[PDB]
RNA sequence: GUGUCUAACACAAGGAAGUUUAAGGCAACAACAGGUCUGUGAUGUCCUUAGAUGAACUAGGCUGCACGCGUGCUACACUGAUAUAUAUAACGAGUAAAAUAUGCUUGCAUACUUUUCCUCCGCCGAAAGGCGUAGGUAAUCUUUAUCAAUAUAUAUCGUGAUGGGGAUAGAUUAUUGCAAUUAUUAAUCUUGAACGAGGAAUGCCUAGUAAGCAUGAUUCAUCAGAUUGUGCUAACUACGUC
């Protein structure tokens, strides 16, 4: 199979397998749809 | 403006007496008369940013720029490479791009810099990492300084 | 007086002797200043007051660059591939290596040659 | 605008137009009289 | 020996030492005179000529300044030379001359006794400014 | 020209090439174009003078002129000039 | 000794309680400092499918560093840390001289 | 003791309309050193009318495109245009830079009918007049902007024909009048 | 002062602040057949399910270009560009594969050591960049008691599509990647277009805002003319009305 530990298809989101927007900030890989469900549980608080 | 009535007493001895500019023209004009410096070859063709394309129009440069060098050696004697970078970038142009900054060509820096070490007046320090002056550097510095501020008092 | 013709068809006098030869070709500048260095010509003054000598050095360092200090990388014009030496064009030099170029991408067929022939964008029109 | 000869108060303007020489012939002929937005005054 | 006062324009902040000394006054690394701009200088140089440099020269100032650009950083300097000569005059001087001192500055501007109050408005989306839109289309 | 340039070490061609050529034949060849150049290079020289090499199973436009390539019709289809040297294939674009 | 929470409040209550145990044993403390506070911080558009309107959140997870620092033997300090603690502080000791 | 650029005293000014005085920073409190002091004018109507009438001339001068915030060069472009008046005619400067606003201020506008304008208004349209002139003399041309203003201002102050004040102070006065 | 003299407003003074101190977060009742089943192991029905509309691999394509409309960037210059010089900031962010070694004929087979993200520093490189290595799980090291650019100063143009401007194009040497060609991205020299302040129209904005100038983060194997933050330079003009 073709090489894909670099590009677009070496990453997914970890909750539901997305091939497209995800948040790899803090190294967690989570996309924003997923995201806005889970992070309050995760632990993030809102302000602005 | 050239002359000042302060209102306050001046140090009369060091570095900050004297005008940064006024000091680095002077002092480069007197590394010249010394003979302390050459280009060598490749810093003939230089431009001190990328996006400048032109040589330096002021025509007696590479002293001013040796004497800016070590005035901020005074100031800090922790400098390497990577803070003359710096200190000497600038905006660089970007055609149909807004402008964003880029540093200063550092073959001429490293040259000027090892250039000073071999001839006495800097020092590296490999404990406590970076090229200070020598206190050879400093007096003459200093002497530069002094003559400079007896010249704008008489 | 206060002019003087300037050799590859030039005649200028207000303008100073780095802006009239770059009017001419070196235009980006850094070719003229070097030149303008090696020449021995005032850079600050105006090419009215140029004398046959300067103008007789300026082409003499147009024409052969190399034999003087400017740097290879420096120098416009570089390999292109073929074994007769290819380093620095300018003028109708410029011009003839410029239809070569044009006529050896046509020749080939190459995606560029194609949309120099038809007479448009290397990189496509994008929607204008 | 046509002003440019080589050879035949204070304010570069106005000696470029009254002698009919460049501003930068008129800051020569300013540092003759001697002997950026700098004064003269 | 030595009292400490001063200045806050957004996000820079002076600090001035006052100290017994014979009339010397620094910036940092600097003296006084090497501010550049000769219209900041002037401002700043400004509550000393209103005092008068005689009243001046029994002590030695050095001056501590970290935070924003060159105007924001001069009125932060002026607010610290204010209260530099308000802190020597109550401390080391006499409290009603202080007082009477401090009306003469006040009635010239509040500015240098009580520093600026503008703060930054934060960015908003769906424009580069903190209230202002990009453009609006139909 | 050609002769000295069909003589020269692979080490002496990078060294002529620009560098982008320079650094494709630097990074690797790989199995492809390796696979591709020894089949061209056998059917040129068991062939009479008339027709040419064919396609590849891959349809490759990823390979680069080199001085041996010369009068052989590459994979849709083009026939390589001798004066093409590391100027890539140009083909499979598409017009009003 | 160092503190690390993502909880506020146990962080802050363990605080007090670890000075007033230090005390206690009479140990030889420096007053408790706070070390700068580090957020996680994530800029998050509200549509989910990115249609209509771009509006933005910034989300936080703030997490807590506090030390305080001790000049005593190793074994005081650390049975008296160890018996002291809540679950959800994580706790850290760190060697000083004798 | 206090002088403007340390050389020009200003306590002193003469009456005009009686309604410039009031705004004019001819007071020792109002005048100043240098101009640059940068107040909070937001408050309310009248807080602005305070102001300094050298710091709001320099800011008026500096917006026009690429200058916008520049305002050392636009104080030293004041007091080089000050130094011009002063070599060109023996009177203070601030003087003539009263009578020119003065002179520039309109005292009569319209609607679709005409009407009286405030003391206030009169004020910032002069000084706006003044600047407009100067920055529109400057825009393409050889003169210096420095030279423009102290040329703008004198002129106006003289009620010249080449003033570019006079000649917009004119024109929304004869606007009023034709509308009346 | 004005006000049922209540609720409260207006002015001045005091005061760090007087409008609720300034900015966000926050988000009723009830809708819209608004958008999204191209995010979901949320999901009905209907389609499809072995020369598959699944998973996967090789190219090509999403960007082509007589032409029409959004939104930004760069410009149209002497209150400026050009070359040198002075000044300075805040938010951040920083763990299964490579290298080395052995046996065989670039290739194949095996072991083992660490490379892995930020880069100080030291040499070499016009420039990009290269090589050698250090310190960092971080208020500590990168690096931020100093990392920026407009500002501003002295010089050079002396106002003429001009040395403004960088479209458009040619030769390079580099960097990332299996692959860079339909300029990936990078620099060097050369090439030197339009644009002379913008019709009918229409946008945003009341105080550190508006505007100008930068810069961190996000996507990222590779890249900002984007978005989102953050600082600095610091205006005008009402201070109201339908």
């Amino acid at each position: 199979v073709h090489p894909k530990k670099y590009g677009q298809g070496s990453r997914q989101c970890r909750v539901c397998s997305n091939k497209h927007a995800i948040i790899r900030k803090y190294n967690i890989n989570i996309c924003r749809q997923c995201f806005r469900e889970r992070a309050d549980i995760i632990g993030f608080k809102k302000y602005r | 403006r050239l002359l000042e009535p302060v209102p306050f007493v001046k140090t009369n001895n060091c570095i900050k007496d004297v005008d940064a500019d006024l000091f680095i023209r002077s002092y480069a004009t007197h590394l010249k008369l010394h003979n302390k410096i050459t280009y060598p070859k490749w810093c003939t063709f230089v431009k001190t940013g990328k996006g400048r394309k032109l040589a330096p129009l002021n025509e007696d440069w590479y002293f001013i720029r040796a004497s800016s060098i070590l005035r901020r050696l005074y100031l800090h004697p922790d400098i390497g490479v990577g803070f003359l970078r710096r200190q000497f970038s600038s905006k660089q142009r970007r055609g149909v791009a807004p402008n964003h900054t880029s540093l200063a060509s550092g073959k001429i820096l490293r040259s000027i810099l090892q250039q000073l070490e071999n001839l006495g007046y800097v020092e590296q320090n490999p404990k406590k990492k970076g090229r200070r002056l020598t206190t050879k550097g400093e007096n003459a510095i200093n002497n530069f300084a002094r003559y400079i501020n007896k010249k704008v008092y008489n | 007086q206060h002019i003087l013709r300037i050799l590859n068809t030039n005649v200028d006098g207000k303008e100073k002797v780095i802006i009239a030869l770059t009017a001419i070709k070196g235009i980006g500048k850094r070719m003229a200043t070097v030149i303008c260095k090696q020449a021995n010509v005032d850079p600050t003054k105006r090419a009215g007051e140029l004398t046959t000598e300067e103008i007789d050095n300026i082409v003499h360092i147009m024409s052969t660059p190399t034999q003087f200090k400017i740097p290879d990388w420096f120098l416009n014009r570089r390999k292109d591939l073929k074994e007769g030496k290819n380093i620095h064009v300018i003028a109708n030099q410029l011009d003839s290596y410029l239809r070569e170029d044009l006529e050896r991408m046509k020749k080939i067929r190459l995606h560029r040659g194609l949309r120099h022939h038809w007479g448009l964008r290397v990189r496509g029109q994008h929607t204008k | 605008k046509l002003n440019h000869a080589v050879f035949i108060v204070i304010t570069p303007s106005a000696i470029a137009e009254k002698y009919k020489v460049n501003l930068s012939v008129a800051r020569a002929v300013i540092n003759h009289l001697a002997d950026s937005q700098k004064l003269y005054t | 020996k030595r009292v400490q006062t001063f200045g806050k324009k957004k996000t820079a902040v002076a600090v001035a030492t006052v100290t017994n000394g014979k009339g010397l006054i620094k910036l940092n690394g600097k003296n006084l005179d090497l501010v550049e701009p000769y219209i900041l200088k002037t401002k700043v140089y400004e509550p000393l000529w209103l005092i008068g440099s005689g009243k001046l020269k029994n002590l030695d100032i050095r001056i501590r300044v970290k935070g924003g650009g060159q105007t924001s950083q001069i009125y932060a300097i002026r607010q610290a030379i204010g209260k530099g000569i308000i802190s020597y005059y109550q401390k080391y001087v006499d409290e009603s001359t202080k007082k009477e001192l401090k009306d003469v500055l006040l009635r010239y501007d509040r500015s240098l006794l009580v520093g600026d109050t503008r703060r930054c408005e934060p960015k908003k989306f769906g424009g580069k400014g903190a209230r202002a839109r990009y453009q609006k289309s139909y | 020209d050609l002769d000295k340039l069909l003589d020269l070490s692979q080490d002496e061609l990078i060294k002529l090439f620009k560098a982008r050529q320079r650094r494709k034949f630097q990074r690797g060849i790989s199995k492809k174009a390796k696979s591709l150049l020894k089949k061209i290079r056998k059917s040129k020289k068991n062939c009479e003078p008339g027709e040419k090499p064919n396609p590849v199973p891959t349809h490759l436009r990823n390979m680069t002129i080199i001085p041996e390539m010369v009068g052989s019709i590459v994979a849709t289809n083009v026939e390589i000039k001798p004066e093409m040297i590391g100027y890539y294939l140009g083909e499979f674009s598409i017009t009003y | 000794i160092a503190l690390t929470s993502k909880n506020l409040r146990a962080i802050e209550k363990v605080c007090s309680d670890i000075m007033k145990g230090a005390k206690e044993k009479n140990l030889n403390v420096s007053g408790p400092v706070r070390l700068p506070v580090k957020t996680l911080r994530i800029t998050t558009r509200k549509s989910p499918c990115g249609e209509g309107t771009n509006t933005w959140d910034r989300f936080e997870l703030r997490i807590y560093k506090r030390l305080i620092d001790l000049y005593s033997q190793c074994e005081v300090v650390t049975q008296m840390t160890s018996i002291n603690i809540d679950p959800v502080v994580e706790v850290e000791v760190i060697i000083t001289d004798s | 003791d206090i002088k403007l650029f340390k050389k020009w005293s200003y306590e002193e000014i003469n009456i005009a309309d009686l309604s410039l005085v009031d705004c004019i920073a001819v007071s020792q409190k109002a005048c100043v050193y240098t101009p640059h002091t940068a107040g909070r004018y937001q408050k309310k109507r009248f807080r602005k009318a305070l102001c300094p009438i050298v710091e709001r001339l320099v800011n008026s001068m500096m917006m026009h495109g690429r200058n916008n915030g520049k305002k050392l060069k636009a104080i030293r472009i004041v007091a080089y245009a000050f130094e011009i008046i002063h070599l060109m005619t023996g009177e203070n400067p601030l003087q003539v830079f009263v009578n020119a606003v003065q002179k520039g201020g309109p005292r009569e506008d319209s609607t679709r009918q005409a009407v009286d304008v405030s003391p206030l208004r009169r004020v910032n349209q002069a000084i706006y007049l003044i600047c407009t002139g100067a920055r529109n003399a400057a825009f393409r041309n050889i003169k210096s902007i420095s030279e423009c203003l102290a040329e703008e201002i004198i002129n106006c102050a003289n009620e010249s024909s080449s003033s570019y004040a006079i000649k917009k102070k004119d024109e929304i006065e004869r606007v009023a009048k034709a509308n009346r």
